[PDB]
């Protein structure tokens, strides 16, 4: 008569035979189509010397499983469940592009599950995966880092993914104040891999972000310019003075410090130069 | 006693009771859990991080009905000690928390009155995130929030609410770098959604002022009042250079450290 | 599907299949394992540390001869998909390794075909001892 | 006739109806007497930037259990079992100020079962704990710091803490090369 | 292998083997553990913090008389590989640790011979304190 009991009752019912390892499908040429979605929590580091992407994210699933249906007339008018996400089938959806961090979501938060067999599952999730980073102009640098999400050991005839929404959800974003994210879009791939002979198909977001400027800005920009502006003194100071070297000397190794800085913040990759690294450079060549 | 050991056995019979299964009765209706933060400890202030760690104990408050019993059948018991992970419990978590740790950190007993009432003080460390203002460093004011949620129910299924409009500072130690100035605690609806909300706890605390004062600020000043000292030095002494690059060169250092210490945002200087 | 649920039952069922033993049919007999190696992405090279981190997919392959099942009597099923944690693995892992993780990070599903044959395929962040010449 | 089959048979009976959840006692009005002591195996750390300790201790505690109780006689003269901790209640003692680590113990050893019902229970632990630093005079500089153990859920009228001992034990003391224990004694509150 | 299967049932039947008693009978005798560390790698030796970081394997070996079987009973089976969690093991774990982490990191398979002879390799990665020399 109690909402827990009939609860009771509807879980008794939903897992007497119910087989967690076997795909949820009444018949074995149906797919399993999953709306797959990603919601940022905050953005925690775009570490540019690892060229790692450090991001707090809801990954939101959703699917139906054939099995877990009832009819809400018999059970108190319960028309939904939170159940233990561990006691049922999901989908295995993994980073492809993962580098120092876990391939699958490990919290395994309760599911969301409709008596129409609808399935719900937004779990949280730290993902640190690998990008390219161009620092050709930073500090006024845009970044572009991917995350290919797809099902692991199911392909397109057994799971196929379905984009819940193109756009990343930014809801609930956390401000950074360190990068702003121009575009986060998800697109939907599918290709085949030597090691199978079928199709896996999975969604990549890319993540299009913008430095804000300001801080390295005033850091190392300014006072770049400022020693910059000395190169050309010692032409002008009288050789009476005894000073002339000084003053050279300087220079020199401010901006060989400076140049330091520099190489301890950017990646050490070889196939682009920042332009401050230039400029820094050839000045101290002259 | 042979009285509790039944009692607790009859309680906690997976046979009558689904820890799985909220306590919801008369229908459709909702848990109703009453929160309360206790800080106990203010760890510290991570700027550079933009992290805050809080020793606080979790006070959470709700009734289940199935954890009743009749004080005579048992010897006049009128409350007892059930272990938490054996029972139904409202999952609040810190939602912003950094470092992804969600949960309590001990998970002690839960105390169950007869009629059922539930009191429940877990002890925790949480590192939440918040937002540094860097502007008046290091006479600054920090505003760090903590949002407690539940991360399996919604408002359909049960309603957070706050216990008092502050939070306790019964049991405190006091920092000693930044000292407590405002701890309210705020019930938030979302007017467009009712399926969300989440009892969110601000902490108004303040830096004192003296270390970095005597750190940093009385060197800068010594160095910026022999900025102008190069205008009366006299030509043929042969010492101006180095006089005005040295004072360049501390300044420059100065700046650099201080970048070090404040966190690497861009939306104030 | 009802039969695929059935057909995992049967084959996974503790009272007939002990993960715990070697799939060998007779006590002399060897079980092949077969290695490959894919690089997906090479992470880092650490001189200092002298350690190599990179992003594999070490597919491993062999036969249990307990995992087999005729199609016919399961609606024509050929292959099915198993966790990797309940059936009998070769313990394959980086000897050499710089960080004390032996094992792969996933344990991703493991295919099984009717005949016995195991196809699994788990990803991994290595991360290897090298000496590193910095002359 | 051998000392296993004996242990076997002591070991069934003991644990035959068994509550763990269940506070030890025959008589509700009884308290629980925890004999509680510390022994430090090390200091390891003096964070003064970060106002942490972190020492290596061995948490000493012994109680009675009402239940664990037998007659030698009937077992061939066992006298004492070594059983694992999670299976005999526990006092929740859990360490306040904690700051970095864990609040109660988590190693989790064996417990030595006498056959008067005494239980004593000596697990590692690993405690980060807050201290208040004074650098007035540093490097000449002596600190202060504290360690708070309490039961967390259970108040003095089921649950009392004796101290085992005044001084902390440093018979198995790893010394450090930079900090000197000049006194370490704990206090009933 | 079937009989191997039979054998693993046969010696860790709860009925007849109990791993929290220990395998002392006729009184309280002494259960002789034999020792051995073989020193993978030396990982690191931190002066500042005077820790030092090894890879080794704590081979230990004892005589359980519980775990004895026939081998002509069993396909002259005279070795088989048991779970280091479901015998009683000797708690052996490094004392002077720092970090705090006493036990081993794997707790492998246990190699248990027709007589009763236990040998087991459990590998482990310790942080044990050391008095650093500076002079
Ligand atoms: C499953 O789908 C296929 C393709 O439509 C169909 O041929 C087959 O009859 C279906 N099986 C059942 C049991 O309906
Ligand atoms: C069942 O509950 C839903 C809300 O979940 C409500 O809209 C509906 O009217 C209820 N039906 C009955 C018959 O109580
Ligand atoms: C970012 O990269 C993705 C994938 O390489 C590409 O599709 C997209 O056009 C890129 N966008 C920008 C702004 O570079
Ligand atoms: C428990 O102790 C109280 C206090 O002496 C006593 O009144 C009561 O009778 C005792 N109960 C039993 C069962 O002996
Ligand atoms: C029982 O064992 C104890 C040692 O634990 C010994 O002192 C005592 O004499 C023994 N008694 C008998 C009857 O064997
Ligand atoms: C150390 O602190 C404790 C409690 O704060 C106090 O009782 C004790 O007297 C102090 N001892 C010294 C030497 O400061
Ligand atoms: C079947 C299987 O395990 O495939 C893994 C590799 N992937 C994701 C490229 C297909
Ligand atoms: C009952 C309970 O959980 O109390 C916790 C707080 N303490 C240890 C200060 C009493």
């Amino acid at each position: 008569e109690t909402r827990a009991h009939a609860e009771e009752r509807l879980l008794k019912k939903l897992f007497s035979g119910y087989n967690k390892w076997s795909r949820p499908v009444a018949n074995i040429s149906d797919v399993v189509l999953v709306r797959f979605g990603l919601s940022i929590a905050q953005l925690i580091d775009v570490d540019e010397k690892n060229q790692m992407m450090t991001t707090n994210v809801w990954v939101k699933q959703e699917w139906h499983d054939y099995k877990l249906r009832w009819d809400p007339a018999d059970y108190e008018n319960v028309t939904s469940i939170r159940i233990p996400s561990e006691l049922i089938w999901r989908p295995d959806i993994v980073l492809y592009n993962n580098a120092d961090g876990d391939f699958a979501v490990t919290h395994l938060t309760k599911a969301h599950l409709f008596h129409d067999g609808r399935v719900q599952w937004t779990p949280p999730a730290i993902y640190k995966s690998s990008c390219s980073i161009d620092v050709t102009f930073f500090p006024f640098d845009q970044q572009n880092c991917t995350m290919k999400f797809g099902s692991w050991t199911y392909d397109k005839a057994k799971i196929d993914l379905v984009n819940m929404h193109s756009r990343v959800d930014q809801l609930d974003f956390w401000e950074s104040g360190e990068w702003v994210i121009v575009d986060a879009v998800g697109t939907y791939n599918t290709r085949k891999y030597e090691c199978c002979a079928e199709i896996y198909p999975d969604i990549t977001y890319a993540f299009v972000i913008r430095r804000l400027p300001l801080f390295y800005t005033i850091n190392l920009i300014i006072p770049c310019l400022l020693i910059s502006c000395l190169t050309v003194l010692v032409f002008y100071l009288p050789s009476e003075c005894g000073e002339k070297i000084t003053l050279c000397i300087s220079v020199l190794l401010s901006l060989t410090v400076f140049l330091l800085l520099i190489t301890e913040i950017i990646p050490s990759t070889s196939l682009v130069i920042p332009l401050i690294g230039e400029y820094l450079l050839f000045t101290m060549i002259f | 006693t042979d009285t509790e050991e039944r009692l607790v056995e009859h309680l906690l019979d997976p046979s009558r009771y689904n820890k799985l299964i909220r306590p919801a009765t008369n229908g459709s209706e909702l848990v109703t859990v009453q929160l309360m933060v206790s800080l106990a400890q203010l760890i510290s202030v991570h700027e550079r991080e933009q992290i805050m760690t809080t020793n606080v104990w979790l006070t959470q408050e709700w009734e289940d009905y199935r954890l009743t019993w009749k004080p005579e059948e048992f010897d006049n018991m009128k409350k007892v000690r059930l272990p938490s992970k054996h029972i139904w419990l409202p999952d609040v978590v810190l939602y912003n928390n950094a470092d992804g740790m969600y949960e309590v950190s001990f998970y002690s007993n839960a105390v169950v009155s007869y009629d059922g009432s539930i009191f429940w003080l877990p002890p925790a460390i949480y590192k939440s995130a918040c937002k540094i203002e860097v502007k008046h460093f290091p006479f600054d004011q920090q505003n760090c929030t903590m949002k407690f949620r539940s991360w399996t129910y919604d408002r359909t299924e049960i309603d957070l609410v706050l216990k008092s409009e502050v939070a306790s500072l019964d049991d405190f130690t006091p920092s000693g770098e930044w000292d407590i100035v405002a701890l309210p605690g705020r019930r938030n609806e979302n007017p467009d959604d009712s399926t969300y909300v989440d009892i969110t706890y601000d902490f108004i605390i303040r830096r004192k002022p003296l270390f970095y004062t005597i750190n940093l600020i009385i060197p800068c000043v010594l160095i910026t009042s022999l900025a102008i000292l190069v205008f009366y030095l006299p030509s043929d002494c042969g010492e101006k250079m180095t006089l005005c690059i040295s004072v360049l060169l501390a300044l420059t250092v100065f700046l650099l450290l201080i970048s070090k210490i404040v966190p690497p945002t861009s939306l104030d200087v």
